[PDB]
């Protein structure tokens, strides 16, 4: 459960290899967060649900 | 601390401090900056610019 820059979800957070030049964090349409940066070394970190639908 | 990635320091007439496009801190509304900067590995040239809202 996750509570990041004001933005609260339940989430698995992973360690990314991008490089993304601007912004603190990111959205989907639909307003889920999609990623954050760490604000002392730039590193950016993905979300992804913990659960998906199957069929 | 200084995060190795800022590129672009944005300052409004109104307090807003943008770094990398982001909106970190606002002050008081500004009347005047004192600024007195140098560098050596900004390639060849750094701009300052002066600019106003447009659509
Ligand atoms: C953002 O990055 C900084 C810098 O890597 C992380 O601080 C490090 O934390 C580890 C684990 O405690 C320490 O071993 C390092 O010495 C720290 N480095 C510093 C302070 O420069 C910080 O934890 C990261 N933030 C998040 C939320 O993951
Ligand atoms: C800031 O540093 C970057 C590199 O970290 C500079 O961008 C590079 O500029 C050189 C010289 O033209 C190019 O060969 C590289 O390909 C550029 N790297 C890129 C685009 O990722 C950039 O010019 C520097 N900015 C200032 C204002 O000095
Ligand atoms: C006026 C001197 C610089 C201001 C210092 C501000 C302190 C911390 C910076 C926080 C913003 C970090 C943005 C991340 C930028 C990036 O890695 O792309
Ligand atoms: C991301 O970084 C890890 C750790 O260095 C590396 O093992 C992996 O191959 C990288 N992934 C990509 C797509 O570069």
């Amino acid at each position: 459960d996750y509570n990041i820059y004001g933005k609260t979800g339940i989430g698995i957070i992973r360690q990314t290899n991008s490089t993304l030049l601007s912004g603190l964090y990111y959205t989907s349409l639909s307003g889920d967060l999609l990623g954050f940066k760490n604000v002392t070394d730039g590193v950016v970190y993905s979300v992804t649900p913990c659960d998906v639908s199957a069929q | 601390t200084l995060p190795p990635s800022v590129k672009e320091i944005a300052i409004s007439k109104w307090g807003h401090f943008y770094i990398n496009g982001y909106n970190f801190f606002s002050t008081f509304p500004i009347d005047c900056i004192s600024f007195n900067l140098t560098t050596s590995t900004s390639g060849a040239f750094w701009t300052i610019a002066y600019t106003s809202y447009t659509e």
